[PDB]
């Protein structure tokens, strides 16, 4: 099976900046190579077919290049409608294997997260469950690491996180970190913390149970 | 249906007319943007204008019509005295033929016309005669006594030496002879003399017999066909005055049921059920011989039997070799009884009302069966392109008709042998009877009396036949052709390309025809002719420069078929094949259109059994050039058998084509192969399907 | 112009089938085969196979040869999916896709969801986030609402009814446990809580439900 490999996973950018997304065909593809663009929700759109033809419609702003086994799709001037995930794929014999996908994003300055951590509110007690939340709100870029510790000890099992895609106002992001333990576990535990880490920055935010 | 019909004259005596339009009410006015995309307002100057048409009240009375121009003469029922002012005694529901005149040089063009108002007074009541009592002639009706463009009018005096001159519209059909003899169109009830810009906008260049008020010879006139007033259900190509309204009912089997008990209605006896494809054209294409060559421009092929799309074949499925008699166990001089399901279909442009058809149940030339389907069974009215049962819903089976409720088909031991050794059972449709659909008072179609018989005979005396074949749906036209023999016949001459054009309403593209999205040019397709007509071809393709088969004209009695690919790709926007050529090299304009496939080695394609159908025969298509060098390409398909041919390419373009044969399901890949030498150029590379093959 | 339709999502138990299909229209249906494509939630685009639209015979990949099956209806230019026997990893977004020019995968439907869960409809529990005392970072104070245990999607979060939207992070919502879990945060003016009610609304269209969660302060 002919595999796609992409460039990046994640391309930071700016509107009006050049971007150019490699591919390598594990084996020779002709020129049989296409290019799709897909926005969250949406279903792929084709932009380029044929390693360097521009699909109907599409602005020319996308280009094509490359056969054999290396090709590039470029954009030579991001607008902000072309933040999406852009795959390539070998439309040249069956499986027509996709590349991974390289996402769009907005670059913009490093942030440490604002940190905010809920112990399990009553309510939730007295239906016998025991939620505690970390909010990790307007930090970049989007690979921050969220770590669960209870009482010094790291928390693996019963976190569910979750990011938001990218604000378009200020270019952070923000994610949710809950971690789910039954009333009965929770209220044999004293200390819960929430650790956020970036390459230089790490936030710990706490509550001690004994002190609510 | 409402308003009037407004003749404008460039001339000052309703000689030259320069548009026909219809108006909405009494306001005499047409729909000026419609107008506008037709007329040069530089080139609209008008001297006369005529409006014709029925006043149909709403009341009984003493209705006076007048016009706010004194200079305006009208007449009702041609009965009526002549004068600006008309008091008429009208009755409900009554209709009152109306004729308004005009005559004024300094009318100025169309778009400055302040045309005349049409008013009628009832008890004193003063209003301009709405559109619900305004109605346009009924064309279809033609008078002697009252033509639809008169050669006289209420103000010039019928001069003596004025007699010996031409009619306006000879035929009476309401398209004057200029017109038709040099091309006309016809939207939204406006028609024009015909300008080549209007191509360009898609309005249709018709050209008609002026001295045939139904140039095809259908129920329906030259100006009925070209303006659309016939019935709704005609396909819209028979709008075309050369494209008749043709009903084309044929019987096609999906379920072939043979069981050891005669009687339907009985659940005892052993039975043997195979589930049946069929095909309206394989009749025709599996008497076509395939050569490797084309000689003198001639690109198509010949059958030996044009069968049309009443003549259905069948292929009987998921046979795995097992005999039909092992499920049975006939005896020699036994016979068994065949049930089947069946789908009526309409190839053609009309509807069949009160579809009546006889179909010959054929095997190896014995009729089994005439099947004699009576119209309260087969869903009574059968419309262009739908089918019986409807397109979604399960067939029509055998013994639910009333012929074979009580009994069977009986099929001898013999004919069951025959069946195993690959013969196939043919749907002969061999008549049908039924009726056409003319409008009537407010619109409704009347069906009965209006037999198709007598106007079918007629359309093949003066036609062509032209089978368009793809594999969702096949269509059959009758288009008229001229007797180029005959010194009399007035028929518009068309070349096959203008023919196939009108009959299937293809559009264009580079000059070239397309079906939809199917490129139907001679160069991506499969023509396939009779003997007949592929002499009267190469004939005339000897005495073009361009030579191409759709430059070459149309003669009444041509039969041709437009078989469309399977599998097809110009190297450019369209390459529909399930697997990729290898080693394409499109970055050129060498192609016969186009690019092509600048093959500098070897270009091979590999095709699962999963993307061709079992046991058929197909010929692999296409052109082929080396301008520089004679350099040979070698062909090379792998299919049932392994063949190898030596092709030598001209400076042009020529066609080669190779036939190949597939097997089971189960088979091998099918690998194409054609090897080049740097300057060989490749284009137009079809896959068609021919015909089914023995298991 | 050339339009790929499908049918709209799906909410199926494990072992359950379902079926989806793709009605093509502005081509020749018959002319060009139909790709499928499954898109998992956080996996890449992968091809299940196609129909060919000429023999009526599937082409499966290799990942999808047993529970799934390919199937026509070419009088209604149709095509359709059927996933039988269903398990935790069919839930995807599932594309037809026309097997086009040069094989290119020119013209894609809008795309099916598929949810796997033995859950049926259930509606959410809201739980206020509160910080208590003592949380104010930079005069701001970061309020929140948890939203646990519904099925199906989709819930809505407000605050305060559309007065607080600056400010307000939604986050997406995981599937756990055949539920779905999702929380909002809201960051308002430390001078405006809890002097003035903050209010998450939670709305279920699905369980016909909506919550309003006051948050008001933990007791300590
Ligand atoms: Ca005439
Ligand atoms: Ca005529
Ligand atoms: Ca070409
Ligand atoms: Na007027």
């Amino acid at each position: 099976d002919i595999v796609m490999t992409q460039s990046h996973k994640f391309m930071s950018t700016s509107v009006g900046d050049r971007v150019s997304i490699t591919c390598k065909a594990s084996q020779d593809v002709s020129t049989a190579v296409g290019w799709y663009q897909q926005k969250p929700g949406q279903s792929p759109k084709l932009l380029i077919y044929s390693a360097s033809y521009r699909y109907t419609g599409v602005p020319d702003r996308f280009t094509g290049s490359g056969s054999g086994t290396d090709f590039t799709f470029t954009i030579s001037s991001v607008q902000a409608e072309d933040l999406a995930v852009y795959y390539c794929q070998q439309h040249y014999s069956p499986p027509f294997t996709f590349g991974s996908g390289t996402e769009l994003e907005i670059k913009r300055a490093d942030a440490a997260p604002t940190v905010s951590i809920f112990p399990p509110s009553s309510e939730q007690l007295t239906s016998g469950g025991a939620s505690v939340v970390c909010f990790l709100n307007n930090f970049y870029p989007k690979d921050i690491n969220v770590k669960w510790k209870i009482d010094g000890s790291e928390r693996q099992n019963g976190v569910l996180n979750s990011w938001t895609d990218q604000d378009s106002k200020d270019s952070t992001y923000s994610m949710s970190s809950t971690l789910t333990l039954t009333k009965d576990e929770y209220e044999r535990h004293n200390s819960y913390t929430c650790e956020a880490t970036q390459g230089t920055t790490s936030i710990v935010k706490s509550f001690n149970r004994n002190e609510c | 249906n409402n308003g009037l019909m407004g003749y404008y004259f460039t001339d000052e005596h309703f000689k030259d007319l320069k548009l026909m339009a219809p108006i909405k009410d009494g306001n005499l006015k047409f729909e000026e943007k419609k107008v506008d995309k037709l007329l040069d307002k530089d080139k609209s100057d008008v001297k006369s204008i005529r409006w014709t048409g029925r006043i149909i009240p709403s009341k009984d009375g003493e209705y006076t019509l007048s016009t706010d121009r004194d200079d305006v003469l009208m007449q009702v029922n041609t009965e009526s005295t002549i004068s600006n002012t008309l008091k008429v005694n009208m009755k409900k529901g009554k209709e009152y033929k109306v004729r308004i005149e005009l005559q004024d040089k300094n009318l100025g063009s169309i778009d400055n016309l302040s045309s005349p108002n049409l008013y009628w007074e009832l008890d004193g009541m003063k209003k301009i005669i709405p559109e619900e009592n305004l109605f346009l002639r009924d064309y279809s009706n033609i008078e002697k006594d009252d033509p639809f463009i008169p050669n006289n009018n209420f103000f010039d005096p019928k001069l003596m030496s004025d007699w010996e001159d031409e009619d306006l519209d000879t035929d009476n059909d309401n398209i004057p002879d200029s017109y038709e003899r040099n091309g006309y169109t016809i939207k939204d009830l406006i028609a024009v003399k015909w300008e080549d810009s209007f191509a360009e906008q898609g309005y249709k260049k018709y050209v008609s017999n002026y001295l045939e008020s139904n140039t095809a010879g259908d129920p329906y006139t030259d100006y009925e066909k070209a303006s659309g007033s016939f019935d709704k259900a005609i396909k819209t190509e028979a709008r075309d005055p050369l494209v008749a309204a043709y009903p084309i009912v044929g019987v096609g089997m999906e379920k072939l049921i043979i069981s050891t008990n005669e009687h339907a209605s009985t659940d005892q006896g052993k039975t043997v059920s195979r589930a049946t494809t069929n095909s309206k054209t394989e009749s025709n294409t599996a008497g076509v011989s395939v050569n490797v060559g084309y000689q003198n421009g001639f690109t198509a092929n010949v059958t030996t039997n044009y069968s049309h799309t009443t003549d259905n074949s069948t292929a009987v499925q998921d046979s795995n070799g097992e005999s039909w008699n092992t499920g049975l166990s006939i005896n020699k001089g036994e016979s068994a009884y065949i049930n089947a399901n069946v789908r009526y279909y309409n190839t053609g442009t009309a509807p069949m009302y009160k579809v009546t058809p006889t179909t010959n149940l054929v095997l190896d030339g014995d009729t089994l069966s005439t099947i004699k389907a009576q119209e309260n069974q087969i869903g009574n009215n059968l419309s262009p392109g739908d089918t019986y049962p409807k397109k979604g819903l399960s067939p029509l089976a055998l013994n639910t008709m009333d012929q074979f409720s009580s009994r069977l088909i009986p099929i001898n031991y013999d004919q069951l042998k025959k069946l195993d050794a690959g013969k196939q059972i043919k749907l002969e449709t061999t008549q049908v009877s039924g009726n056409f659909g003319t409008k009537n008072s407010s619109g409704q179609i009347v069906t009965e009396g209006n037999s198709w018989s007598d106007y079918i005979s007629q359309i093949d005396s003066i036609s062509a036949s032209i089978i368009l074949d793809t594999e969702n749906e096949s269509y059959e036209r009758r288009v008229t052709a001229k007797n180029l023999q005959d010194p009399e016949d007035k028929t518009p001459e068309l070349t096959i390309g203008e023919a196939i054009e009108k009959a299937f309403g293809a559009t264009k593209k580079d000059g070239l025809l397309y079906f939809n999205d199917i490129p139907i040019d001679e160069s991506c397709v499969e023509l396939i002719f009779d003997d007949n007509t592929a002499n009267k071809i190469k004939d005339s393709l000897k005495t073009l420069s361009d030579k191409k088969i759709y430059n070459v004209k149309l003669e009444r009695g041509m039969n041709i078929l437009i078989k469309t690919p399977t599998y097809f790709t110009n190297f450019d926007d369209y390459n529909n094949y399930p697997s990729t050529w290898s080693n394409v090299n499109t970055t050129n304009q060498d192609g016969l259109q186009g690019s092509a496939n600048k093959l500098n080695g070897e270009t091979k394609i590999k095709i699962p059994m999963s993307e061709l159908k079992p046991y058929k025969r197909y010929v692999f298509s296409g052109y082929s050039k080396d301008p520089l060098t004679s350099n040979s390409i070698i062909v090379k398909i792998k299919a049932k058998e392994e063949k190898t041919d030596y092709l030598v390419p001209e400076q042009g373009y020529t066609k080669f084509s190779y036939e190949f044969e597939t097997t089971e399901k189960d088979s091998s890949n099918i690998e194409i192969t054609l090897i080049g030498s740097g300057t060989t150029y490749l284009d137009n590379l079809s896959i068609t399907e021919l015909n089914s093959t023995p298991e | 112009q050339i339009q790929l339709v499908q049918s709209g999502p799906e909410l199926k138990k494990p072992g359950e089938t379902v079926k989806i299909s793709c009605k093509a229209s502005g081509y020749t249906f018959t002319n060009y085969g139909m790709n499928w494509v499954k898109q998992a939630p956080g996996k890449d685009l992968k091809w299940m196979g196609w129909m060919s639209t000429y023999t009526g015979e599937p082409t499966y990949a290799d990942d999808f040869k047993g529970r799934f099956a390919f199937s026509l209806e070419t009088s209604a230019s149709t095509a359709y999916l059927q996933i039988n026997n269903l398990k935790n990893e069919d839930m995807a977004t599932y594309f037809c896709a026309r097997r086009g020019n040069y094989l290119s995968f020119d013209y894609w439907g809008q795309g099916t969801t598929l949810t796997v869960s033995s859950a049926s409809t259930t509606p959410p529990s809201v739980y206020p986030l509160a910080p208590g005392s003592a949380a104010q970072t930079n005069s701001m104070v970061t309020l929140g609402c948890l939203v646990k245990g519904y099925f199906p999607e989709p819930v809505t979060v407000t605050w305060n009814s559309g007065s607080l939207s600056s400010g307000v992070h939604t986050f997406p919502a995981v599937l756990q446990s055949d539920l779905y879990t999702l929380s909002s945060s809201v960051t308002v003016p430390s001078s405006t809580w809890p002097s003035e009610t903050v209010t998450c609304n939670v709305a279920h269209p699905a369980s016909s439900t909506k919550v309003d969660k006051k948050i008001v302060p933990r007791d300590c």
